[PDB]
RNA sequence: GUGGGAGAGGGUGGUGGAAUUCCCGGAGUAGCGGUGAAAUGCGCAGAUACCGGGAGGAACGCCGAUGGCGAAGGCAGCCACCUGGUCCACCCGUGACGCUGAGGCGCGAAAGCGUGGGGAGCAAACCGGAUUAGAUACCCGGGUAGUCCACGCCCUAAACGAUGCGCGCUAGGUCUCUGGGUCUCCUGGGGGCCGAAGCUAACGCGUUAAGCGCGCCGCCUGGGGAGUACGGCCGCAAGGC
């Protein structure tokens, strides 16, 4: 599991600024955490297809958000990506 | 003819025949009847009144070994399950106790289709 | 680490010497896994509901714990190893619920 | 009819979670090892249900019986 | 985001007792079984019924529901680990980032296929008993594939609510599961029944719409011929689209 800390660690590390608890950085870095996780653990039970659907909808809501940031500010955009290690 | 005197009666019925066996004090048989072991041959083996000639006779043969108490155990459900215990009550032994110890699994065995269709 | 509570039911006939003995591999096991005792209940014996290895009786330990999670399943694989020990069980610690309270 | 007192009502504050105290849960296994329904448990679909669980290890650990022999008959 | 909750949601390992079958030992005879009757069958190399021990596979009584969880197929002994969904409260953060979704990709009961493993019970085919005018069936005795595990494949179904998804709007009453509250009731999510308005060919539906509306997808266009033929794609095959 991920930690309390474990979050929040990632959380102050990515928010815009002091309280920003759901910024579109915020949210992509989480996701990217909970998807990693999720994705490890599917390494192995790669039987357990129903915990799969998780991450499939995982990974969608977060290339889905990137869309918006990119679109939005791209900067912003390219810095969360290469900080992350999104893409590939 | 060893003479146990108090001992256990084993009462097993089924809607094809009843048998009761009457054993001793820890479990081993000392005399066995059934309405087979009586006349009654195919059907007619399961009828109560089997269940009650059987009963005697079960318990007479247990008199031989000086039987007197006897414990009642009633395995299944059937054509006379109940008349073999009564009969015993009366036969010339002491019923200590009855009680129904059938056995029923915790679902283990599909059984035959002869038995399935429920759920 | 999580917190837990060891159960350990193992054979009614030890000596003194014997028994002790066999808490000793435990207490010992305990630790190797991590396991820092926050403390205990030893019941001793009680009548089995059923027979457990023939025997009709127990000799019940309770060691609450608080360990590392990722090794809890061993440190029992490991519990059950003793042949006096006939019985092992580790159960998440829970918040008592009360009820008709 | 089934009313014959609540296992609930004659009885205290107890630990639901205690998988121990073969003194209470004793209390609700029928004349046999059976877990009374809450028509006489007399509990609530969310603490019977508990009660099931908490039961259960105790027949495990070796505590409470699993079915018990039927007398009279 | 923080703080909480319920749950047979899923994957791995572990493990508990009941029962069947088999093997061993004891005690014990003449039967057992089975049916409408029977027979086959099993039993004096001693069966059945009873007791003690062992081996093995499979399923998980009570709780259990009118219940719960899941997108669906589906999901029940207990334990730990790994892990998905989801709901409530606070209203804290982002600030239209939304909906739908041809193609794609993934999942997908049972049966079925390939390799290896396993094999207690059950049981297509089959081998027998019986019933019948006949019995390639229905009843009875046996029993192989299979049912189980792994890995790979198949992808169908009364895959059903025979009811695509999302949002807004439109009387209530009652039982129920779960969360909050100022908790003989209010409020949120879920499951049922009755019913306003309205809808419907009728039956019925009726805030869990089949009502009133907007968006996007899939689909239908008399019956038989026919889910057939041809072609193409997929599959080891069976077969699928
Ligand atoms: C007395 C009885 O039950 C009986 C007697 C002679 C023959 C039979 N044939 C029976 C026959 N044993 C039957 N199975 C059976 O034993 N059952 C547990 C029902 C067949 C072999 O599968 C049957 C279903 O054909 C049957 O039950 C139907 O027969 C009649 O209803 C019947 C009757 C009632 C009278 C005359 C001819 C018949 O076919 C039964
Ligand atoms: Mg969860
Ligand atoms: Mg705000
Ligand atoms: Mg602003
Ligand atoms: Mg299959
Ligand atoms: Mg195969
Ligand atoms: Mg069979
Ligand atoms: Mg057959
Ligand atoms: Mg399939
Ligand atoms: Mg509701
Ligand atoms: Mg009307
Ligand atoms: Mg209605
Ligand atoms: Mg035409
Ligand atoms: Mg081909």
């Amino acid at each position: 599991p991920i930690t309390k800390e474990e979050k929040q660690k990632v959380i102050q590390e990515f928010a815009r600024f002091p309280g920003d608890t759901g910024s579109t950085e915020v949210q992509v870095a989480l996701l990217t955490l909970r998807i990693n996780r999720l994705s490890e653990h599917l390494k192995v039970h790669k039987k357990d297809h129903h915990s799969h659907r998780g991450l499939l909808m995982m990974v969608g809501q977060r290339r889905r958000l990137l869309r918006y940031l990119q679109r939005e500010d791209p900067e912003r955009y390219r810095a969360l990506i290469e900080k992350l290690g999104i893409r590939g | 003819k060893r003479q146990v005197a108090s001992g256990r009666a084993y009462i097993h019925a089924s809607y094809n025949n009843t048998i009761v066996t009457i054993t001793d004090p820890d479990g081993n048989p000392i005399t066995w009847s059934s309405g087979g072991v009586i006349g009654y041959k195919g059907s007619r083996k399961g009828t109560p009144y089997a269940a009650q000639l059987a009963a005697l006779d079960a318990a007479k043969k247990a008199m031989a070994y000086g039987m007197q108490s006897v414990d009642v155990i009633v395995r299944g459900t059937g054509a006379g399950r109940e008349q073999a215990i009564r009969a015993l009550q009366a036969s010339g032994l002491q019923v200590k106790s009855i009680v129904d110890d059938t056995p029923v699994p915790h679902n283990g065995c599909r059984p035959k289709k002869k038995f399935r269709k429920a759920s | 680490m999580r917190r837990y509570e060891v159960n350990i039911v193992l054979n009614p006939n030890l000596d003194q010497s014997q028994l002790a003995l066999e808490k000793e591999i435990i207490q010992r096991a305990l630790e190797n896994y991590g396991a820092r005792v926050e403390k205990v209940e030893e019941l001793g014996l009680r009548r089995l509901a059923y027979p457990i290895a023939k025997d009709p009786q127990g000799y019940f330990l309770w060691y609450q714990v608080e360990m590392p999670e990722d090794r809890v399943n061993d440190l029992a694989r490991e519990l059950r190893i003793r042949d006096n020990v006939r019985r092992v069980m580790v159960v998440k610690s829970q918040e008592p619920f009360l009820a008709n309270a | 009819p089934s009313r014959k007192a609540k296992v609930k009502a004659t009885l205290g504050e107890f630990d639901l979670r205690d998988y121990r105290n073969v003194e209470v849960l004793k209390r609700f296994l029928s004349e046999t090892g059976k877990i009374l329904p809450r028509r006489r448990t007399g509990l609530s679909g969310k603490e019977q249900r508990i009660l099931a669980k908490t039961i259960k290890r105790a027949r495990i650990l070796g505590l409470l019986p699993f079915t018990e022999k039927l007398v009279r008959k």
